[PDB]
């Protein structure tokens, strides 16, 4: 045990040593940065800004803290000066816009620090209206803040780690609980102040996991469809336009461990990949639900993290305990390779990220960038990090 | 106060739908190929070519 641990600190130096070694002939850009306090949640907002005069943009990420201690909890704002690395994104014609350099220097400031009550187990802006973040905390409440506490949202019994806005419903909100309860609610921005914190209670409570609820999604485009994954071992498919007491219209055992994680494709409506503690990533079709498509086979522990890549339909992200972020190609599934390829896995696993050097807390793919990720792992690190074109192109 | 550990600059100039049906059987085609290819192989196949050599 006391061997275990130094070995695995030995393995971790030599693998970071590695990487960066190789980062020059892996990535188009990596940017690293030490945080004060470690985030468990991380999301890009949707804005970016051309600065005139400089070689950069401004975009935003959304964190938070986990003291754990008495200390004060934060929901945070960062504003990164995002270089103009690429051609495609940013207007090079206005020279006062430039080019960057590998040896130019960005950087990365706290731009709001709102007090929050415990961990901030989940950040996310309402996509309707990106202003409105809503997060989970202290002892199962779930919070609403406006960017520019407005609410308390009151049903769990236990912390939780799910939550998700409906793109279809302004204001409509799903969160999933270590009391094995889904709850929904109706946050009315409307009502909002900035004096009081209103009191919000659910408009429905599932009682159909019998475990943790690790994750929810509303469908992209039915606003009645909500997937839920859990430790109970199974992915359900939920109509809330149903008699809540009533079961869930499906149940899948999709995997015979934990699930941690759902993600429903955005271009691909019946698409949906569920992220297990069986190491794996399976994919589903939701027409023919209860037969696996594929198997994403790579990680070497239990896989946490997913989210598909907004702008590419065959393109899907992963993290794991094993410190690595994957980035897997549907559209290679099934090819044939050479002996020595196959060395580094499976055809449909395109890239690697295997800069953290800490289990992996959460990713979030940049909205506006070709390619590019934030990523986050326990020890304070943030990495934001693109792929060599030459390897996705 | 940033690090930044590489940057190439992405100079000018470089999306079809997935059938999930097309997509399973070529998941499933794959396994059929590969069990009969790599598992429980009956000879090795490096002493062929050393024989044949
Ligand atoms: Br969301
Ligand atoms: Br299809
Ligand atoms: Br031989």
């Amino acid at each position: 045990e006391l061997n275990a641990e130094i070995d695995l600190q030995k393995t971790i130096q030599e693998e970071y040593k590695l990487w960066k070694q190789n980062v020059p002939f892996l990535y188009d850009l990596v940017i690293t940065h030490a945080l004060e306090w470690p985030s468990l949640t991380i999301q890009w907002l949707p804005d970016k800004k051309t600065i005139p005069g400089t070689d950069y943009s401004i975009q935003r990420l959304i964190l938070g803290t986990h003291t754990s201690g008495n200390d004060q909890n934060y929901l945070q704002i960062a504003s990164v000066q995002l270089p103009n690395f690429d051609e495609d994104t940013t207007e090079f014609t206005p020279s006062t816009i430039r080019r960057a350099q590998a040896t130019g220097s960005y950087t990365i400031e706290i731009s709001q620090k709102i007090p929050h009550d415990g961990d901030v187990n989940r950040a996310r802006y309402m996509p309707q209206k990106p202003e409105i973040i809503a997060t989970m905390g202290e002892g199962g409440n779930a919070y609403i803040f406006d960017t520019t506490p407005q609410a308390v949202l009151k049903g769990h019994t236990a912390e939780g780690f799910g939550l998700c806005w409906n793109p279809n419903l302004p204001g409509n909100l799903a969160t999933g609980a270590e009391d094995q309860v889904i709850c929904l609610w109706d946050v009315q921005t409307q009502s909002f102040t900035s004096s009081e914190t209103k009191v919000i209670s659910p408009i429905a409570k599932y009682h159909r996991h019998t475990d943790i609820v690790n994750d929810v999604q509303f469908h992209p485009q039915h606003e009645a469809l909500l997937a839920s994954v859990s430790d109970d071992c199974t992915l359900q498919i939920h109509d809330t336009r149903l008699n809540p007491e009533e079961e869930a219209p499906k149940v899948i055992q999709a995997h015979s461990k934990a699930i941690n994680a759902v993600a429903i494709n955005p271009f691909n409506d019946y698409l949906l990949a569920t992220a297990s503690a069986d190491k794996t990533v399976a994919l589903w079709d939701l027409r023919n639900p209860y037969q696996r498509l594929h198997t994403l086979e790579g990680h070497e522990d239990e896989v946490y993290g997913l989210e598909w890549s907004p702008h590419d339909e065959p393109i899907l992200a992963s993290s794991s305990t094993d410190r690595r972020v994957c980035i897997w190609d549907l559209e290679k599934i099934g090819e044939e390779q050479t002996p020595e390829d196959a060395e580094d896995g499976s055809p449909e696993l395109l890239f690697m990220h295997g800069g953290h050097t800490n289990r992996i807390s959460e990713f979030s793919w940049c909205p506006n960038e070709r390619w590019v990720v934030g990523s986050l792992a326990d020890d304070n690190i943030l990495q934001i990090w693109s792929p060599s074109r030459v390897i996705w192109g | 106060e940033t690090e930044l550990l590489v940057l190439r600059f992405r100079e000018f100039g470089v999306n079809h739908p997935i059938n999930l049906h097309s997509l399973r059987s070529k998941s499933l085609i794959r396994a059929q190929g590969k069990k009969l290819d790599l598992h429980n192989r009956v000879f090795l196949r490096r002493n062929v070519r050393a024989v044949k050599m």
